[PDB]
RNA sequence: GCUAAACCUAGCCCCAAACCCACUCCACCUUACUACCAGACAACCUUAGCCAAACCAUUUACCCAAAUAAAGUAUAGGCGAUA
RNA sequence: GCUACCUAAGAACAGCUAAAAGAGCACACCCGUCUAUGUAGCAAAAUAGUGGGAAGAUUUAUAGGUAGAGGCGACAAACCUA
RNA sequence: CUCCGCAUAAGCCUGCGUCAGAUUAAAACGAACUGACAAUUAACAGCCCAAUAUCUACAAUCAACCAACAAGUCAUUAUUACCCUCACUGUCAACCCAACACAGGCAUGCUCAUAAGGAAAGGUUAAAAAAAGUAAAAGGAACUCGGCAAAUCUUACCCCG
């Protein structure tokens, strides 16, 4: 006689289910003795709010604007804007090696950076 | 934010940040009486009242005093013309109550 | 269904909501002095107050860590306790009554009463009265009894030119909420007791409306709320099951007026009330043409110390524990 | 099934254990033995029935005072909780047992047999010939395994090439070494089997279930039978 | 002999390794690589794990014998434990010797009737009425609630002859206080760790009991020994612990001299009260120890026996039933069983009521015993009434 | 007396006994899925 | 404050409010991340007022003014994800080689499919998971024949698409005879 | 005169050919669709019977890798049915 | 998730007599002796009255266990989703 | 009239709130049906616990006398570790299991007759037969397989267990 097409949330079930389940919301503590919750302060999302006094973009934009051509951003073009000017210019000098490619920008691993691209390690 | 994985935290880890939250909320007219200073929103499911007072101090600079929450049953009782049960979503309700009169 | 009214409450604004279900006029200061036709040691006083505050915060040693969530109870419900049975201890002199009092700690306190009535919104019953009762279930951290009743503060006919707050919505939002059990009506000891009046009540503010929380959450004008609200709530309780003991209720309203006393305390900022029953007429019916009200005197919180150094109090206030004395030596006044 | 057995303790201690009923059943669910099922609640107090247990750093002979003897829910004969040193057991009580004797428990055999006092625990070999005893194990250090039901008593038969022979209350033989230790006396509660239960609800409150109503036609098996004492039972290798 | 512990119940031992281990040269495939478990790759040998940072929540404490406390002679602790052989026990590890009833000193305090309370008898009786029936909204309070109650207001009744007696003034009742002492018998190491109750606390030493003659008198005296049972039979045996000698209180303290020590017995269950011989032991032990703690405060650690004796008293009840006793700290030489030995004073079972009816017991519709006390003793009060007293009047 | 009314609702039973874990737990209750997978049904457990 | 919920005061009852154009792809392409993070902002705020106007529209049973309004914002955030995500694609490839931020697997299920496996965050090793490990990550050979039925479904659908087209194809030209070229 | 009647598409069947097979974010083996903890359980093992033999008891065809033919032949079998 | 039996940890049992109780009278509660009604019915086993028990081998809520060549059974070839 | 009623648990899942539709409740323009819009806000309740060793003989019943057997729901200490705080979920109704708006089934607290909750008659007529009751001259089991039923409040036996 259950419904088993419908979705199965917190508000069925008796009194323990009804109390385990939740609605996807991200924890931020734990419980301690005597059901008491302790809230993590790092575990709460901090919105990164910024200052937006004398900002000149707005939510639309204007009619007479120029099309342009659609062109995504590659790793290739990255490199290329960012990356190639100084290897190009170092080459010139005549001091350019291997060793060095971390002054160009180049990370040889991801741990110890605050922000890690892989695994990600940051919120959107 | 929502539908995104939160960083695990560490006893002695870095603070959680979000730059860009994607948790947008709208402010509705009360369907019964209420006191002067509260205000009802519309959030997502997965929004906590703390994220709520955070997220209202930080973007809007309204001071927030207290924030309740509870979670509206969407009504699964409509039928389609197949006869099949059309969901009306449920949604999360908040009342914040502002802070300084 | 009765809405359960919580003397300690974390509602804002809740000491408007309570002067409503109760009736009661608040008044800033205390109560006026009657002018009517031995020796007190402020020095000896000063100083069980000081000891008192510095063996339960330096003197006495824990053997457990004493983290910051249970400091309340571990070092200041200890105070709180000790302090009020010295004093009472030393004040004997000065206070006969006070030998002969009933020194409680930590006993229930309930009142039950109706005020007000709404219309069934929904269901099989929509559409029909229905009286809105309430429950206050409190626990003060001490209080004394006594076997003869206190002298009201103003007469029983007093009236102040100051309206009662009125709720535009539901008490519902608050938030109160509803629940079904036992109705208690109780003043620290059944109706045998000889000692069924009031003479003071110490409560001590939880932890979780700590002066330092409230500040956290935008609530800075709260705190003296917390204050007002709790001792509206627990002295109208308090000395409404006081005149229900004599066989008073909303269709016998009380022929004399029921004081009492209370001490409001978070440890370190101390408020005094004081508070007289005048009605227990709240009912629809018999109070369509009620004019008295119920009268609530109350001091704003005032710091008994600075700080705490080692085994030195800094900046102990005089005037507080002054105040802690004044009510402790309110005595019945005697028959010819 | 999820069947797992109540007996997970692993460390002696006098407070009465939880235990748990049942039913008949084995770990598989399915019923075991039949006629099981219900009764009053019991609490298991763990019997140490190793008499001669020295002390952690204790060695010899060594006595204990019977503090209590008391109803045991789990067993026919009664119980004495007994101190010695800093260490309190439950034992089993025997027929004179009572609060404040003292009882030696030695390993001790000599020359001359000792004289025998009731409750102490003795080796075989150090008991005279014809003395009743209780509590007797197979092998030395196995622990007290025969005559631990009320009022049981074995005796002590002979005594050769430094073996025991016993008659157990079956009147069957029961040849053990020597150094096996016993103790003297007969066991608490000789009237046990003169209890009258009286009416049925008695023995539902002793975890008893009535018997099945099927009607079973008697065969070869029933009637009296004849049969010699069973040989003794010999436990000393050779 | 039988072993504890069925094998069902047991850890389930290791399943047998692979063979691919055993042949030498030779590196076993193993599901590792694919992070999860499959039925035809061999098991992987996981190394140890350490977590490698501090979590509170899933702390594993080290060896019990790499503790920094941990000693090889034990110290056997004495609020928990219950002695199985009660006084006489307790009077072997004090080294005390026990004169039944009270001091006279002490009670011809209350024998003149000016030190009497006013309406004595009622305002004990209604004390009783009050924690047995008036108390809380529960017809019949349980003794967890009444116990504590009971003993609080007779020292609110006992504290209101502050009127007659302005000395009471400088006296308080301290909780939640603990103490600890530790000395040697016989060459085994004893420590009391007190806790519970309430302890009265003066500002003035309690006057000595005994003359130093009755003191001296006290060689002759042998300790009464109880073989088998050992002297420290239901003591925690502690293989990691402090000496530590601490009053309970930092140096400053204006009340530093303990007086008496309230000792309740308020569990609701019969088997979790003490019983009275076993309540007795400990209030021997929590007197001797709170006043060995002063002694060796003020007259240092050195084994001596004491010029100025240290007193202390200490009352046990259960709610219904009362014990007195009177301690007197006459050595700290405490290792010998001869020479001069300590004095306790212990009047035991005064009842202070025999039962309480909260509901009126009727009988073919007769009240044939109304409500309240039974069998109210008032001279259990008067012995209540003259300990308080001592020191003051 | 009266029947019809065997059902005596639980969601615990419910759950336990035609749960998704449960079916999952023996060969034979993965195979029940495996069919339901198969017949296209919407609710493959309860 | 609250204010930023509604929009301007004056366009309250108008029925029409004139909105530009939502943000392409390309002109954000030219913008900071410190001004796409501003932008976002600035986008999200008019979001909610258009939520916020959207609603109040229904319960007074009203229609909604300039609806478009509401698109052009959802559409101008969703392009600037897609920037600033692009952005990290490039730098995560650039520095880790790596084309997913969320490591993950290829498994195969109890059920015999495969899967990817997206991974989860963890505090003690796979091995010691008491959870994690009753996840069965392999199929026993009972699977095998519904596997086979599985795919022979697959087939049979496909197969009756495909004929049906064929069926579509030849109505076709019966009813135009002139494509035959 | 009502109720009705009438329709030609949706798609489907059998062959041929060709091996087959996924993917937005998030969730999902615990009570699946549930962000976040100390475990270690692990897969294989003859089908049977209806039925035919006019009962039934040995026995009674089931793709197993080239259409055809050798051939329903050799051979097997309560030498019966049949294989 | 019915039912038979079992396991874990719960709950209920007024008043009167006797005061000891698988004791008596008698509510709640459990059961279903006899009659009538009903018989596609209110009900695929009910209603009304009358009855048996009602501190016990009692009744009962919750979770769990035993599965068909079987379980369970104070044997009625009972009961194991009409 | 009052069988109840109110609340909790379990179950159920928006299932008589507002606006509008003439869709319909075994009758009916009120609506439980349709569409749209509203709503249940934590203090109650659920969701708990660092490790290793160690501790825990003495029921309950007003727990006091007294007597028991079927022998019982409630307990720590030592050392190490530990600064942080109020998140998340349940909260509606005239409701559940019986195909139904079914005279059945359905745990606990309180109320012990109610302050709460309800309506046996669509209108008429007043034949038969049928159902449920009330009263009855004289007689009093003559009825019937049988004192079944009803009324009344009873004696003595027998068989079986
Ligand atoms: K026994
Ligand atoms: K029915
Ligand atoms: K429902
Ligand atoms: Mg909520
Ligand atoms: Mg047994
Ligand atoms: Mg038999
Ligand atoms: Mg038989
Ligand atoms: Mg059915
Ligand atoms: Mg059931
Ligand atoms: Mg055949
Ligand atoms: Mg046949
Ligand atoms: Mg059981
Ligand atoms: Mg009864
Ligand atoms: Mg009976
Ligand atoms: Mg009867
Ligand atoms: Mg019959
Ligand atoms: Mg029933
Ligand atoms: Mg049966
Ligand atoms: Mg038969
Ligand atoms: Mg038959
Ligand atoms: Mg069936
Ligand atoms: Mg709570
Ligand atoms: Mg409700
Ligand atoms: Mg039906
Ligand atoms: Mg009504
Ligand atoms: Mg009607
Ligand atoms: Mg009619
Ligand atoms: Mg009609
Ligand atoms: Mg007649
Ligand atoms: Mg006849
Ligand atoms: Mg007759
Ligand atoms: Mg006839
Ligand atoms: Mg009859
Ligand atoms: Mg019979």
């Amino acid at each position: 006689g259950a419904d088993r097409m419908s979705k199965w949330t917190s508000k069925r079930g008796p009194r323990s289910f009804r109390g385990r389940k939740g609605r996807g919301a991200k924890g931020i503590g734990f419980l301690t003795s005597g059901w008491r919750f302790v809230q993590i302060k790092e575990m709460v999302p901090e919105f990164v709010v910024p200052d937006l006094t004398g900002f000149k973009l707005k939510p639309y934009v204007s009619y007479l604007a120029p099309e342009s051509e659609e062109t995504p951003l590659t790793a290739a073009q990255l490199f290329s804007e960012a990356v190639a000017p100084a290897i190009e210019k170092d080459f010139k000098d005549g001091t350019f090696d291997p060793d060095n490619l971390e002054k160009y920008g180049f990370e040889p691993t991801q741990e110890g950076k605050l922000f890690q691209l892989y695994p990600r390690n940051f919120l959107r | 934010a929502r539908n995104v994985v939160y960083p695990l935290y560490r006893l002695g880890g870095p603070q959680l940040r979000v730059f860009r939250t994607n948790f947008f909320i709208q402010l509705v007219r009360p369907g019964v009486a209420q006191p002067e200073d509260t205000v009802q929103f519309r959030i997502p499911m997965e929004m906590t009242r703390v994220d709520l007072r955070n997220y209202l101090e930080g973007i809007y600079n309204v001071p927030v005093a207290a924030v309740r929450t509870r979670v509206q049953h969407g009504s699964n009782k409509r039928r389609d013309h197949r006869n099949v049960r059309i969901k009306k979503p449920d949604y999360k309700v908040a009342y914040v109550q502002l802070a300084h009169g | 269904m009765k809405y359960m009214v919580y003397p300690q409450t974390f509602a804002l604004n809740a000491d408007r909501w309570y002067q409503y279900f109760t009736k009661t006029v608040f008044l800033s200061g205390l109560p006026p002095p009657p002018a009517e036709p031995p020796a007190l040691d402020l020095a000896a006083l000063r100083a069980v107050a000081c000891d008192c505050l510095l063996q339960e915060h330096f003197y006495l040693r824990r053997r457990r860590r004493v983290h910051r969530y249970e400091e309340s109870e571990v070092i200041s419900l200890p105070f709180l306790d000790q302090l009020v049975s010295t004093l009472v201890g030393l004040l004997s002199p000065h206070n006969p009554a006070l030998a002969a009092a009933a020194l409680d700690y930590r006993c229930p306190v309930h009142f039950y009463w109706v005020r007000g009535e709404e219309i069934i919104p929904r269901g099989h019953r929509r559409g029909r009265i229905d009286d809105l009762r309430y429950q206050i279930d409190d626990k003060p951290n001490n209080q004394i009894r006594i076997s003869k009743q206190l002298a009201e503060f103003v007469p029983l006919d007093y009236s102040v030119p100051i309206e009662i707050p009125t709720i535009k919505c539901k008490p519902d939002k608050l938030p109160l909420f509803k629940r079904q059990y036992e109705n208690h009506i109780f003043v620290g000891s059944k109706t045998a007791d000889p000692c069924c009046y009031g003479h003071t009540q110490f409560h001590l503010l939880p932890d979780k409306l700590r002066r330092e929380r409230l500040l956290r959450q935008n609530c800075a004008d709260q705190i003296e709320v917390v204050f007002r609200a709790n001792a509206i709530a627990s002295l109208f309780a308090w000395t409404g099951a006081q005149a229900m003991y004599q066989g008073f209720w909303s269709e016998a309203d009380v022929t004399r007026p029921f004081v009492s006393q209370a001490v409001i305390t978070d440890g370190k900022y101390f408020s005094f009330f004081c508070y007289q029953l005048n009605t227990l007429a709240l009912t629809t019916q018999a109070d369509q043409n009620n004019p008295r009200k119920n009268i609530c005197w109350g001091t704003q919180s005032k710091p008994l110390y600075e700080t705490i150094e080692d085994n030195d109090v800094k900046g102990f206030n005089d005037d507080v524990l002054l105040q802690i004395v004044h009510f402790l030596l309110n005595r019945p006044k005697e028959e010819k | 099934a999820n069947f797992v057995s109540w007996k997970s303790r692993t460390k002696y201690t006098i407070t009465p254990v939880k235990m748990r009923k049942s039913g008949g059943r084995d770990h598989t669910g399915r019923i075991r033995v039949h006629g099981i099922g219900g009764g009053h609640k019991q609490r298991y107090r763990m019997i140490d029935f190793l008499r001669f247990r020295p002390e952690e750093t204790k060695s010899g002979p060594f006595e204990e005072k019977v503090i209590q003897v008391r109803y045991d829910p789990c067993r026919s004969a009664d119980i004495a909780l007994v101190a010695g040193g800093s260490r309190k057991r439950w034992i089993i009580a025997t027929e004179n047992m009572q609060a404040g004797d003292t009882i030696l428990n030695s390993n001790h055999i000599g020359r001359m047999a000792v004289a025998a006092r009731e409750g102490d625990a003795h080796p075989l070999g150090a008991l005279p010939v014809g003395t009743l005893i209780n509590n007797v194990e197979s092998e030395p250090g196995r622990g007290a395994q025969y005559i631990r039901a009320a009022g049981t008593c074995g005796v002590l038969l002979r005594k050769v090439n430094g073996t025991a022979i016993i008659q157990l209350p079956s009147k069957r033989q029961m040849q053990v070494l020597e150094t096996c230790v016993a103790t003297v006396g007969r066991v608490s509660n000789v009237d046990h089997n003169k209890r009258v239960i009286g009416k049925a609800g008695r023995n539902r409150w002793l975890g008893k279930r009535p018997n099945s109503g099927r009607w079973h036609r008697k065969g070869g098996w029933a009637g009296r039978k004849i049969r010699p004492l069973p040989p003794m039972k010999s436990y000393v290798k050779l | 002999a039988y072993e504890w512990g069925v094998r069902s119940t047991r850890k389930s031992e290791p399943p047998p390794l692979d063979r691919v281990y055993e042949i030498p040269g030779l590196e076993p495939i193993t599901f590792a690589g694919k992070m999860h478990f499959v039925p035809w790759l061999a098991r992987p040998i996981f190394p140890p794990w350490d977590r490698g940072y501090k979590d509170p929540r899933f702390y594993r404490s080290p060896p019990l014998h790499e503790h920094p406390l941990y000693k090889d002679q034990a110290c056997y602790i004495f609020h928990r434990c219950r002695l199985l052989e009660g006084v006489k026990q307790a009077l072997w590890l004090t080294k005390t010797k026990l004169i039944e009833g009270l001091p006279e000193k002490v009670l011809s305090l209350v024998d003149d009737p000016r030190n009497h309370i006013e309406n004595q008898d009622e305002c004990v009786l209604n004390v009783i009425s009050h924690a047995r029936l008036w108390q809380t909204t529960e017809e019949i309070p349980k003794r967890e609630t009444y116990c504590p109650v009971i003993v609080d207001n007779l020292i609110q009744l006992c504290k209101s002859q502050i009127l007659k007696h302005p000395s009471l003034a400088r006296r308080i009742c301290v909780q939640n206080s603990t103490f600890s002492a530790t000395w040697n018998r016989e060459s085994l190491l004893l420590q009391v760790r007190g806790s519970g109750g309430a302890r009265l606390s003066t500002k003035d030493p309690l006057p000595t009991i005994a003359s130093r003659e009755e003191i001296e008198a006290t060689k002759n005296h042998v300790l009464e020994t109880f073989y088998p049972i050992s002297p420290i039979i239901d003591l925690h045996e502690c293989n990691i612990y402090d000496v530590k000698n601490d009053t309970g209180f930092q140096e400053g303290y204006p009340y530093p001299y303990p007086h008496t020590l309230y000792l309740l017995d308020k569990a609701n269950l019969r088997p979790h009260r003490l019983q009275p011989d076993q309540l007795r032991a400990k209030m021997i032990l929590f007197a001797f120890g709170s006043a060995l703690a002063q002694a060796r405060l003020l007259y240092g650690n050195d084994a001596k026996v004491l010029e100025q004796p240290v007193v202390v008293q200490s009352v046990g009840t259960d709610g219904r039933v009362f014990h007195f006793l009177v301690f007197q700290l006459n050595t700290t030489d405490l290792d010998c069983n001869e020479g001069v030995k300590n004095l306790a004073w212990v009047d035991s079972d005064q009842l202070l009521y025999q039962h309480f009816w909260c509901l009126p017991v009727i009988k073919k519709r007769v009240v044939v015993e109304p409500v309240g006390p039974v069998g109210f003793k008032p001279e259990t009060f008067r012995k209540f009434l003259a300990l308080y007293l001592h020191g003051a009047a | 007396k009266a029947r019809g009314n065997e059902y005596q609702p639980s969601n615990i039973k419910r759950k336990n006994k035609h749960g998704w874990v449960r079916r999952l737990s023996t060969p034979a209750g993965v195979q029940v899925i495996l069919r339901r997978m198969l017949k296209g049904r919407k609710s493959l457990s309860h | 404050g609250l204010e930023e919920f509604f929009d301007d005061p004056k366009n309250w009852g108008q029925e029409k409010v004139k909105s530009g154009a939502a943000w392409t792809c390309q002109q954000l392409r030219n913008k900071s991340n410190e001004d796409l993070h501003k932008l976002w902002y600035v986008l999200l705020k008019e979001r909610n007022m258009l939520l916020t106007l959207e609603q109040e529209a229904k319960r007074q049973r009203l229609p909604m003014p300039s609806p478009e309004r509401l698109d052009k914002v959802v559409d101008s955030m969703d392009a600037l994800d897609k920037v600033v995500q692009e952005r990290e694609d490039a730098l995560r490839l650039l520095q880790t080689g790596q084309e997913r931020a969320r490591p993950g697997a290829w498994r195969r299920d109890i059920f015999g499919r495969i899967i990817w496996h997206k991974f989860k965050q963890w505090v003690i090793p796979w091995h010691l998971n008491k959870r994690y490990n009753r996840k069965r990550f392999f199929a026993l050979p009972y699977v095998d024949h519904f596997l086979r039925l599985e795919r022979e479904k697959r087939a049979r659908i496909k197969a009756r698409k495909e004929n049906l087209e064929r069926k579509k194809a030849k109505i076709l030209l019966k009813k135009f005879p002139h494509l035959a070229e």
